């Protein structure tokens, strides 16, 4: 049914893993716990052994998810696009996929959310459904890594990539870099020369333009993911002059190389360096918890960050999740079928995003449906389709690897 | 009578054991009248309660049945834990206990 | 009123908070949750439908309180701080939404039962850290912390992050031990230039580490310090080299370095004894596994009392990390401008009753906002001309102003 | 009694544990906290044949403590019998009368749990209760649980140890070694160490029995020169972007993953060995996987059992009890009992140990070099005694963690007076 | 009361016989009040205990029955210990005997 | 019998006759409890103390006075105490390594040299036994003496002007 049904019920599903988790090793004879009569009426509204129900339905979405007759009203760019009831009848969609929230508090409630104090760490998929599909908001307390964050742009290609590079001693003083890894984000100038005391600007590029930090320590250093960068010093005096550099939402400047826990915000411009003693390449490092602006969510989990092509993209963690499903998909030979019936999925639906109706040329897949972070990149590298109808694909192909992540994990079908 | 006689003495004008044996025979009646065939069942057999025919054991000894059953509600249970709560001047499960 | 009134509150409103990330995706209809038919009644207790309306309201109304020195100004004379005296202020902020919410005495109860177990929330909310800074509370004995927040000055190092640069820069001649901690580590050693003969050497573990505790902690030579190159210090090492072990005051027996084996031990006996197998021309032992504060002892971070040395380096108990939504609700209607200029009135007018005679000191200019705390802490803990003991409760008090900030204008929708 | 029964208290001490976290600060002057609705009733479930939780909690740390700590008492619990079955054993003795009993809800219990491992989001940290039925009877972990590969790490016949090869690994080498399997908090590395360049082209490299089992996902792969923040010489981390693409293979993907890009990959180590395709020819490289690891599904049984064990000496973890010490430990060192209670361990263990051996007595040369809470260390000395039967080194250490993880469970209210 | 009355007489106030009957009356109680169902099928098996439903064999004499059970306690079997010790004023189930 | 409460097995009258519980309880024991918290407990403690802190490892008085030199042990770098005494009255041969040593009523630690110590912050390290002490009135100061015997290569010298020596 409607692409809502679906989030409605997706979210039932998660409720039902977060409750089966709270619920492990807390199921004492002499009491009936709070946590148990949730679990065992969310399995009232599946339509004594919860296995066998949750069983039963995987079993049922793999068989739907699987044919391309059935589940095909759901490949279509109306389904991603709009709330409209499909005239489709099909046992499974009837039997499982209804309206599960209650409306208008469900949302009140999300809202009130993301503006709550500590919020999950680990966030469950619905959330990140919502982001990609309505292009709704995130907490904005949440903390995520800024090196997922990352799209291509301009300058340099890449960010994993510049490792090889940043490791190799320069040959003269060459272009600003600005990478990012799980916990920190660097930026700085090589040189196999002397750079001279004084200002520098350096580009806040757009992918981290939405990025923010608290509990941040900013220094020199030379390692990127663990890795020697050359052609900069981490030296330094205790008589040095002092370093300090400013961002245009703050009006005052933030130390650098001190026990300082700062709090800025790479949302403005650019940030303005001030090299305080004169240095033979140097690396800034801002080493603390990163969050993503608010209202500026939009930009990473709708690909509007993206501006160059062929970019570099990750996959909004669904690889994480889809780790149970295919563990079963492996315990009964399905595996191999399954692909093959999923990049019979993928080409179906990039079929009907593309007018007129067929698969475009120079599309060859070079990994399986489940490595998403590989398979968007290549979706987002055909030039002869229009950048804006590329992004789509991606969006929507994500929401359907997602609800497969979330709906096959009880397959069992001998 | 019985609950607004409640309402013209302090709680030191009965008998510690009598004021026990009104609450209990409070639980008796809600178990009794107001409670569901589920509701009964699940006390039951989670040794909260015992079943309403063995007249025997709920004659008083101690324990404060009402107190129990208050303490073992499930959030579903909208009727009875209106009834108790309410008879409980709005002390929690645990504050009456 | 009493400072137990409000925080017994921002207990109940960082209730709410947690209560909320409950609900989230698991309200259905048809289906009373435990989770939500409480959040449900914790709403109930603000107003004496929609909770976005009284929370708002609330949030507006605090925003409006903590901003008037004339309203909230008892709240900045050292009396609130220091006393659970009821006072004689009616405002309608207050007496609205500052009463006492909180179990007597089964919540205390519940407190130190909590200490005791296994395992505690390793993201602690801001009540645990505001009694531990105001009451002198103590903290779950297996929580775990990152050690250089815990790092504060001493005689030899004037700084943690600062010795990176000198670290990292190659040694003259066998210059002086190093401290120094990192997020999941800590590191200790000797620099030199030229080889540092085998036998026994010993570390005075300063004071700010004195606390320390650590569990499936693995011990090593290596020479990075927050992902920088360490020079004047080898950590290389053969299959056939001489064992090297240190060991503690809390433990009779030998700990060994550069082995596959989990060690937990403490640093409490303030003393740790190495024995370099084979010389090694400059050296850097690391102890990364899980830190966590010895049982009675995190009084000594909490209270600002390990703190010796002017100017210091200081943290900001994590506060920094609960602002953010605050914040960006103050930028998204211009307020943040506004309301920074409020707090430097705040914190002026504070510091103000906490020195007699009744004034500002002189050389008083902060380099940050209100909300870099980080930062203001060390500016406050600068003032030579100012009683020691009078800087830190300064500290102390602000920081708690500030995280009931914090937890209170998050929803701020003034409009 | 039953082993069982020990368990299922177990996990109602910890069931108390975790809803008194859940409740700090969430105990409200007319609110009904669920949670608290909960921690109340499992109270009751104690002993009641009240007010002050502390009291009966502390009483019962108090009589377990005594318990034991009597070889006497507590002996029944340190014969082969108790580990390997379900024997309902006659023997009466207060504590085990009051406290140790089936608290468990059957069958549900086991097929909530079941139901768990495939679910998606499981506990970062597990309960030990997870990590007792999977040392105990060699259950399952959930298939979604992360750990650290650094502790999946035992000795296997190249290498010795994982650690100890950090201190090779960062001296210059002669002439071209052999390839090398090491593993950090968050990440695996592999790769070969030379003076001289390496041709480009294929090599294969042996999975460790120890890493067969992991998986990543959300993995970046890369060439580093780091093993926990120290420096690996012999090896260059140096790249051109002209150079030509290196990808390496696994038997369970049929197609190749790239190597130094920005693509997160998902592979499992679960098979043979990998198939690297150096593109450019390097003075000796480091291949680096650092992503979520966790352990592929029905193999845990690896890591718990002890199976995953050939070589002797060993290097060998602790499954984590350690961390769980803290609490107790704190309290014996508050009370002046950390020496008592040490030396009636010692008791404990070798009491233990002679019962797994015929004859009835402790094997020569046996001489702990560490306290009864460095397990760690305890497990590889008794894992190291040549002159006895393998399998039967494995049980004790098995063994002998079961107790001392309920030893930090049950002792921590310890308050003598 | 016949507690009590043990404290203001001496020995040689009862008869031999009397003294050792108290001693199984008591010794009775404690297996019948004080006993887990486990620590009585021990001693019944290891016939140290009269099954408990032989009233007739319990009440004969020429066992000193309290003091057999004092004497195969198990060092687990801590209140029952308690209970006798102190009644023997602290003799061991040896020194007893 | 040293390790449990365990009741023996064994028959002999001397045990009967005079060996039996005496003490009161719980009584006799929440006293010795509230007493280790007592202004002026005994200066010389009664045997039964010493056995309960030997044997079942019970706190002693908190207040409770001690010689020092009984609490030393050997370690690391000193073998012994006493024993340091002849080596101390020895002048030394170039700056040595720091000494601690203990008598029955003052703790000393210091470095001796047959050449000047510049002026600066030195560390020392308390050593595993007298990790344990506190003091109370004390006099802290420079001496050259130790149980009566000279401390030679050491100097104790000053001036109304010397800047002041302090410690942390």
């Amino acid at each position: 049914m409607s692409r809502q049904m679906w989030l409605d019920t997706s979210a039932l599903l998660e409720a039902i893993s977060e409750y089966v988790v709270r619920c492990n090793g807390d199921t004492f004879s002499g009491l009936t716990t709070g946590d148990f009569n949730a679990l065992s009426n969310m399995f009232t509204q599946l339509s004594s052994d919860p296995r066998v129900p949750l069983q039963t339905m995987s079993n049922m979405f793999v068989s739907f998810i699987t044919s391309t007759d059935r589940c095909g009203y759901m490949l279509r760019k109306t389904w991603f696009n709009s709330d409209t009831k499909p005239t489709v009848s099909d046992d499974f969609i009837t039997t499982y996929i209804r309206p599960r929230l209650q409306v208008p508090m469900s949302d009140t409630v999300r809202q009130l959310n993301n503006l709550s104090l500590q919020p999950s760490a680990k966030p469950k998929l619905y959330e990140r459904q919502n982001a990609i599909m309505k292009g709704l908001d995130i907490p904005y307390s949440e903390p995520i890594e800024p090196c997922k964050l990352f799209r291509s742009v301009a300058g340099q290609t890449g960010n994993i990539p510049m490792m090889g590079i940043l490791a190799t001693p320069p040959a003269a003083q060459q272009q600003p870099f600005f990478v990012a890894e799980r916990r920190r984000i660097l930026f700085g100038i090589r040189s196999n020369a002397a750079i001279p005391a004084g200002a520098y600007q350096f580009v806040v590029p757009a992918w981290a333009s939405v990025l923010s930090v608290t509990g941040a320590y900013v220094y020199f250093t030379n390692s990127f993911f663990g890795t020697i960068i050359a052609g900069v010093t981490a030296t330094a005096t205790a008589a040095d002059a002092a370093t300090t550099f400013t961002v245009p939402t703050d009006a005052n400047n933030l130390p650098v190389q001190t026990d300082s826990r700062l709090s800025f915000s790479l949302g403005g411009g650019n940030i303005n360096l001030e090299l305080g003693v004169a240095k033979t390449g140097f690396c800034v490092a801002i080493e603390g918890e990163f969050t993503i602006l608010a209202n500026r969510s939009q930009a990473y989990y709708t690909l509007n960050s993206i501006t160059q092509t062929p970019t570099s993209i990750d996959d909004f963690d669904v690889s994480d999740f889809l780790t149970t499903f295919l563990s079963q998909l492996r315990a009964c030979g399905q595996y191999e079928i399954f692909s093959d019936a999923m990049d019979q999925l993928t080409n179906s639906l990039i079929t009907n995003y593309m007018d007129p109706p067929a698969i475009p040329a120079g599309l060859a897949f070079t990994s399986p449906w489940f490595r998403f972070s590989e398979r968007a990149r290549t979706i987002l590298a055909l030039q002869n389709v229009d950048l804006n109808i590329r992004k789509l694909i991606v969006r929507h192909l994500w929401v359907i690897t997602s609800l497969i992540a979330v709906f096959g994990r009880y397959y069992r079908p001998n | 009578c019985l609950m607004l006689f409640q309402a013209l003495i302090p709680p030191s004008a009965l008998t510690a054991r009598q004021r026990l044996d009104i609450n209990n025979r409070f639980a008796y009646f809600l178990i009794k009248c107001h409670a569901t065939q589920a509701t009964t069942a699940r006390l039951v057999a989670n040794q909260v309660i015992y079943p309403v025919d063995a007249i025997d054991q709920w004659q008083s000894n101690g324990r404060d049945v009402l107190v129990a059953i208050y303490n073992n509600l499930l959030p579903g249970e909208l009727v009875l834990t209106n009834l108790i709560q309410t008879y409980f001047r709005g002390n929690t499960a645990q504050q009456a206990a």
